[PDB]
């Protein structure tokens, strides 16, 4: 999935 | 230049001219470039000395050199920031916005920029003291044209630092705010202006799809997608970010992105000489890769798969990274014929050249993109030929030796991947 | 971050 970083 | 003691003899003369002139010694003093004396100076007790000075309304003079000794101390260590801010400054540079002198008005915007940057806690501690409506007032103008060009930088820079840090993040509020006037600073033509407004952006998009989405509702993603395209590389840089972030969100906020035309953008930075732009851009790709399939075909419609390989084939290390992540993001989602389109690109050699790597989680990243090619090639039945071309490329060897790799996550992929489509 | 003048 997204990965906020 | 002064020494320390005879600048404390002259304000501790209880005379306002003699306080005056050695206010402007200290704060020549701290605009030395080697080693401004900012300790020596706060251990001779001057802070209160010189935030008494701020209020002295009939001695603009002293209002402005100790303004400018005060930024000068504020914009060093985070100790020495709180000497400025634990000797009463806040409230009385805030005062300081309503002076009719602009470059006293100036300074103490300058000096709440440098106290609000520290941290959440003196970002917060500068927004209850009330700052955030003088600091508008002063933008309340039809058009920013009219500001003279090193006020409206300062005043960006300062908006900027109150949108700054999280852990927390600034009050919704004051986000509500200030985003009017920060969208209108994003529309002027002035690279330090849009500069510091684009981090503005970056910051408020840096945090839960809430606070993406208060940006995204003010319709500012084709600024940032213009600006995405700047030939300014500081301009480019905190546009990149705040799309960035903006497609860790939802896939609406994410199609809105797209809608505005940044993939036509990706082609020069998937190959920016900045190792940096590389890195970001490919991040951006494996969270739009990780939505919808039609926003994966918007990524293949452009021509970006082509552009993901060579990223993956040669690039920084942590931008390689990225690119696995947005391998695997496309083949967890994507329709078996993008991801028969995606090995038709040639995706599978640097796939496998990467397995080599020492970084553990790539491996596993990598194993995982295999793994969904495969069931891929099992809806064709054409789990021999993906097979063949695995172990043509070396791959092979490097999944078999992949079982004797101490982390336990590795080998039961690769065990995996060795009995059914090998063994 | 911040400044100096």
């Amino acid at each position: 999935g997204r990965r906020t970083r | 230049n002064w020494s320390v003691e005879d600048i404390v003899k002259g304000i501790n003369s209880n005379n306002l001219e003699s306080q005056l002139q050695a206010t402007q010694a200290a704060r020549k003093l701290l605009s030395r470039e080697k080693q401004p004396p900012i300790d020596n100076i706060i251990r001779a007790g001057l802070i209160p000395k010189f935030v008494s000075f701020l209020g002295k309304t009939d001695c603009s003079p002293i209002q402005f050199e100790s303004a400018w000794a005060l930024t000068n101390i504020a914009s060093g260590t985070s100790e020495q920031t709180k000497a400025v801010v634990d000797g009463g400054a806040i409230p009385a540079f805030i005062s300081l916005l309503a002076s009719p002198h602009a470059h006293i008005s100036e300074q103490a915007v300058w000096a709440l920029g440098n106290i609000a940057g520290d941290g959440s806690a003196f970002r917060d501690l500068v927004i209850k003291h009330g700052a955030i409506d003088p600091l508008l007032a002063l933008l309340a103008v039809p058009d920013l044209s009219t500001l003279a060009c090193g006020y409206l930088r300062n005043l960006t820079w300062t908006l900027s630092n109150l949108c700054r840090n999280k852990n927390p993040a600034p009050p919704l509020d004051a986000v509500e705010q200030i985003l009017p006037t920060l969208v209108r600073l994003l529309h002027h033509n002035d690279p330090e202006v849009l500069a510091d407004s684009c981090w503005a952006i970056s910051y408020l998009t840096d945090g839960p799809n809430e606070r993406i989405e208060m940006v995204v509702k003010k319709g500012v993603v084709p600024q940032l997608v213009k600006l995405l395209g700047a030939t300014e590389l500081p301009i480019v840089t905190p546009a990149l970010r705040a799309i960035g972030n903006i497609v860790t969100g939802t896939d609406e906020q994410t199609q809105k992105v797209i809608d505005a035309g940044a993939l036509a953008v990706f082609p020069s930075l998937l190959t920016n000489p900045k190792t940096n732009i590389q890195k970001e851009a490919t991040w951006t790709m494996s969270n739009i890769t990780a939505g919808r399939q039609d926003q994966i075909q918007q990524v293949v419609n452009h021509g970006l798969v082509p552009f993901l390989v060579g990223v993956l084939s040669k690039a920084d290390f942590k931008t390689q990274k990225e690119a696995a992540w947005a391998i695997t993001n496309y083949t967890s989602g994507g329709t078996v014929e993008q991801i028969v389109y995606l090995v038709h690109c040639g995706i599978i050699e640097p796939l496998m050249n990467l397995l080599s790597a020492k970084d553990t989680k790539i491996i596993q990243v990598i194993l995982d993109a295999i793994s969904n090619i495969f069931q891929a090639a099992e809806k064709l039945g054409e789990t021999e030929k993906l097979s063949i071309m695995i172990e043509e490329c070396g791959g092979l060897d490097k999944i078999e030796a992949l079982q004797r790799h101490e982390n336990e996550s590795v080998y039961k992929a690769s065990l995996n991947l060795i009995e059914k489509y090998f063994s």
